[PDB]
């Protein structure tokens, strides 16, 4: 034999099977494929051929906005296919980072917060990205969600064991402070960054602010709040729209403290952009818990309970049943 | 007492439908570790059994047969819990019901948060898709949760949620069950002694709760209708349906 | 920030040694009021037998 | 490439600046509150064992 | 049937099997006597004491336990 | 190694005439207990062709195990 | 013409449900025994308590079945709900996802209870005003939706409890 005509034969055929997984009608074999594969596979494909096959088609699922668990498995093998495809595909796929980190489905918030986690142990964030990151992940240390809130610890813990110590107080210390209890230098321990953190939002507040469906009006109210704190604007003027005077006085009845406003304004561009996020799933969408059989077209064997080794347990059930139903109308009958 | 004159089935084979388990909610309590522990441990401080609140739990489910995954584990949803877990949602499993084997089992594990991005199991319980006498299961089903062990898939289970009677008979399991039978009208309803055997019951499971702190998460099965009649899923294989020759040897 | 970092390891002791003090405290707190628990039920047991 | 050069290099200037700046946090007055609390520690440990 | 040591047993004469077992509360007297509801619902035990104690058959659980003020045998 | 040339022989005439799900199911437990203990001539030559021909199983849980099966063996 | 008696014109079977915790024991107690405490059993099975009332000068004999509200002695069936002539679904008013869950309830009601039967939305807890989280208008608006009759209580503060049931009473006579 030739031998690149050969190993051009084995890659035509692993390529086009890929491929041909990937568009599967199915989410859960794109998700077993993931899961059991697409590390494998990049070394398949190539590095060129990765990003430009493998990347593109791995990045289609992102757009499907029913099945929250497809979207979960993008960011948890997106690690292994941008290992593959190198520093050059890092420019398609940081434009779709910072689409998890706002994603509807909680899960998925935590599922992209490890996934950055993940690249930036590894690396294949760029310099100029790993900051961007940090600052668009540090509102996330006071989430109420504790797997959002340690997801965030993750992030922050990597990026500060990844930078220079110089660079940690000059610049990634600055993106945590907002956020920190303490100044402590020595952030590159899990335990100790854990240990400094801000009390997270209140679920009751974190919630009801994100469920308010004028979070824009709410915000702009809680910004002209803000100014207040900040002496910028010297008396904060009462909403204007009735809907934020409602939401205003609820916050407040509900125990919004001083800490808990200035936690909700960093936390505001992903509040913004998740609110937006759950209105697109709802433009969308048997939901009883019943499976129609006429629906779907199956005609069930019926057996009168009045009078192989897969047919004898038949026998067996229908023994049961039969008995069974005796009993019960004779315990009736006896009354 | 009710009634029901028919018995309205179908083969597992022929459902071409996924199968789906709501992950209910889990009631019971979860036991704190001593401070010596969170000596030994301080990352044991930051793991959601120091949230003071039912912390946000998940159950990954997945189907297993004969040991091997049929499938990968769904996970329920992120939902914040205050003062119970329930998680009140509907998981479509990846098996179908022509696809499952008659030894099917599925494996339902509870998990918390344990630090930065490491996950430790609160409590697994495995049950039987199929009963004893090969039909799936319906209707509400409380699972006992073993607690710090993952569900186990390999038969036969060593977390098995379902007790069968042949095992220790629990006097909780046992009136659970005689309650549940109750609740359907499968037992004859005494006005009177109802109200004092179920006031007995609620001493009883009130002095088990106390002794046995073992959690239990209800799982639900879904139920099929067709023509307002309910139809029940047997393992059966899509196959199902001379010793002497004169001439050949 | 080399002696800035010095203290930080400092600030990460006291922080840590004031959380190991509390949950110290903490834990002979609960350890004391099982003591009493026990006591309390020996005393009963005592009488009880 | 320049800005970003220009942007790191104020930004160094400021971080040392605030170091000066920050005022010498006594290392001997924190070692002597760090001797009392491992004090304390050891009698809770003593206690607790108690 | 009733026995000495408080057990009450029923042997299903079709299956040979105890249909249900039942432990009396001994300190409730030495059983005497017993009656079994026509509706097959619950089952009452009498004792030497004086003690009557009801028993549900549906749920084989005893429900409630009262003696006689005089505590004359039954 | 001698011995399990004939023995392959055994389960190999059998599996184009296989009935049950039960039994399709068993013959690739044979085959994936039996492969590790075969040549490598043996295995691509009496194995192999018989796994590509359950592939073709009506039943779909036989093919599943089939591309298992084939998996492993090679 | 038909057998009656004197002892009650009329006899309603009136049911409290709703999830656990949210109140279903202390509502039952709070009327039918002025009693009240703080220690919890959860209900099992049933419960069946009696208050004989007059209203109008005729005379109703409530009879005030309480039901499992831990969802482990509950059933996809449910026979309790079977010849009810009215039934309470009840939140409480500190426990958000028991309000929520006020729907799945009316879906229980409307699959088993008799087709007329008269709901009443019973916001029990309604002491706990420091955590009130479910508030009246956010209730009323839904009830009112429904038109089922709708009250806020407390079994801790008794008075709000009493209106309730004599609430369920009238809707009942009104249909009966
Ligand atoms: N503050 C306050 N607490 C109440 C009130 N009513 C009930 N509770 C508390 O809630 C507990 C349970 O009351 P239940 O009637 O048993 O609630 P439930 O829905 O029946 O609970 P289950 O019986 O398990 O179904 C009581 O023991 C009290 O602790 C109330 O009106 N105010």
């Amino acid at each position: 034999g030739n031998y690149d005509t050969e190993l051009q034969a084995l890659h035509e055929m692993v390529q086009q099977k890929v491929v041909t997984l990937l568009s599967d009608p199915e989410n859960i074999v794109k998700q077993t494929l993931m899961e059991n594969g697409i590390t494998r596979l990049c070394v398949f494909f190539g590095r060129q051929k990765a990003n430009d096959v493998l990347l593109s088609h791995m990045i289609t699922f992102l757009n499907d906005k029913n099945d929250w668990h497809l979207r979960g498995a993008f960011f948890d093998s997106i690690v292994g296919v941008a290992a593959y495809v190198g520093w050059q595909s890092s420019s398609i796929l940081k434009p779709l980072l910072q689409q998890g980190l706002s994603d509807a489905e909680e899960f998925v918030i935590v599922k992209a917060l490890y996934a950055l986690t993940c690249m930036c142990q590894l690396g294949l964030l760029q310099k100029p990205h790993v900051y961007e990151f940090a600052s668009d992940i540090a509102p996330f240390l006071c989430h109420p969600n504790l797997w959002i809130r340690y997801g965030a610890v993750g992030f922050i813990t990597v990026v500060a064991r990844q930078i220079s110590t110089a660079d940690v107080y000059c610049k990634l210390m600055p993106y945590l402070d907002p956020y920190i209890t303490q100044p402590i230098i020595q952030i590159e321990r899990k335990l100790v960054l854990l240990s400094v953190l801000k009390e997270p939002v209140s679920r009751s507040i974190f919630d009801y602010a994100l469920r308010s469906k004028d979070i824009t009006s709410l915000f702009r109210h809680l910004h002209m709040r803000q100014k207040k704190r900040n002496g910028s604007l010297p008396d904060c003027p009462p909403p204007e729209d009735p809907a934020i005077a409602q939401l205003l006085k609820k916050l407040l009845s509900q125990g919004m403290t001083e800490e808990e406003e200035d936690k909700l304004l960093a936390l505001k561009d992903f509040m913004m952009k998740s609110n937006k996020a759950k209105a697109n799933i709802v433009d969308q969408s048997s939901q009883k818990g019943v499976i129609d059989l006429a629906a779907l077209g199956i005609t069930g064997r019926q057996v009168d309970l009045v009078k192989t080794t897969c047919k004898t347990e038949l026998q067996q059930l229908i023994q049961q049943k039969r008995e069974q139903c005796n009993a019960e109308r004779i315990a009736k009958q006896m009354m | 007492m009710g009634e029901a004159e028919k018995f309205h089935y179908i083969y597992s084979c022929d459902l071409d439908i996924n199968v789906q388990l709501k992950i209910g909610s889990l009631e019971g309590k979860r036991e704190q570790k001593s401070y010596k522990a969170v000596l030994e441990d301080p990352m044991l401080k930051f793991s959601g059994l120091y949230q003071e609140t039912c912390s946000d739990l998940y159950v990954t489910c997945q189907v297993f047969a004969e040991g091997k995954p049929l499938a990968l584990p769904v996970r329920t949803s992120y939902k914040a819990f205050s003062t119970r877990w329930n998680w009140n949602e509907w998981l479509k499993l990846p098996v179908k019901y022509p696809d499952l084997p008659r030894n099917a089992q599925v494996a339902l594990t509870i998990w918390d948060v344990y630090g930065p991005g490491k996950a430790v199991p609160v409590g697994g319980t495995t049950v039987s898709l199929f009963g004893k006498y090969g039909m799936f299961r319906q209707g509400m089903h409380d699972l006992k949760v073993w607690p710090n062990v993952e569900a186990d898939g390999s038969e036969p289970t060593k977390t098995p949620g379902r007790t069968s009677s042949t095992l220790s008979e629990d006097q909780m399991s046992r009136l659970a069950k005689l309650t549940k039978a109750h609740r359907q009208g499968h037992m004859v309803k005494v006005d009177w002694l109802d109200r004092l055997t179920f006031r007995e019951i609620e001493m009883i499971n009130e002095s088990e709760k106390r002794s046995s702190n073992f959690m239990y998460l209800m799982v639900e099965f879904r139920c099929v209708k067709c023509d307002d009649k309910e139809y029940g899923i047997v393992y059966y294989e899509k196959d199902g349906d001379l010793t002497s020759f004169e001439l050949v040897k | 920030m080399e002696g800035k970092w010095i203290t930080d390891q400092l600030r990460w002791k006291i922080m840590s040694c004031k959380m190991r003090i509390e949950q110290l405290k903490q834990t002979i707190c609960k350890g004391n009021e099982e003591m009493e628990k026990n006591s309390e039920g020996l005393l009963k047991t005592k009488e009880k037998n | 490439q320049l800005n970003v050069t220009e942007n790191e290099c104020q930004n160094y200037k400021r971080c040392l600046e605030i170091l000066e700046q920050m005022n010498e946090d006594d290392s001997e007055q924190l070692q002597m509150e760090l001797k009392e609390l491992a004090l304390e520690e050891e009698r809770l440990i003593q206690e607790l064992e108690d | 049937y009733a026995t000495v040591n408080g057990s009450l047993v029923g042997w299903d004469l079709r299956s040979s099997s105890n249909a249900w077992t039942l432990k009396h509360d001994l300190k409730s007297g030495l059983i005497t006597s017993f009656a079994v509801d026509i509706h097959q619902c619950w089952l009452c035990i009498g004792t030497s004491s004086g003690t009557m104690a009801c028993w549900d058959m549906r749920f084989q659980l005893p429900i409630s336990s009262h003696c006689h003020p005089s505590r004359a045998r039954i | 190694e001698n011995g399990l040339v004939i023995l392959v022989s055994v389960i190999t005439s059998c599996l184009q005439t296989l009935k049950y799900c039960d039994s399709k199911l068993a013959a690739l437990e044979l085959i994936l207990h039996l492969a590790p203990r075969l040549s490598v001539e043996i295995l691509l030559d009496r194995i192999t062709p018989y796994l590509l021909h359950f592939s073709n199983d009506s039943v779909p849980r036989v093919r599943a195990e089939a591309l298992r099966t084939l998996t492993k063996v090679l | 013409m038909s057998s009656m008696n004197p002892e009650y014109d009329y006899l309603f079977k009136l049911l409290l449900i709703g999830d656990s915790g949210v109140g279903k024991s202390c509502l039952l107690l709070r009327f039918a025994d002025d009693t009240y405490t703080e220690s919890y059993i959860s209900t099992i099975g049933v419960d069946f308590k009696i208050r004989t009332i007059e209203l109008d000068g005729k005379t109703i004999k409530l009879q005030i079945w309480d039901t499992a509200g831990l969802e482990r002695f509950r059933t996809i069936t449910s026979s309790y709900y079977r010849g009810a002539h009215g039934i309470i679904v009840v939140y409480d008013v500190t426990d958000q996802e028991s309000f929520n869950n006020v729907k799945q309830w009316l879906q229980e009601i409307d699959r088993y209870a008799s087709e007329n039967v008269n709901k009443l939305l019973v916001g029990n807890k309604c002491d706990l005003t420091t955590k009130k989280v479910v508030d009246y208008t956010t209730a009323k608006e839904f009830a009112d939706s429904l038109g089922i009759p709708f009250l806020e209580t407390s079994a801790k503060n008794a008075t709000n409890v009493e209106q309730s049931f004599m609430t369920m009473a009238a809707e009942i006579k009104k249909r009966m």
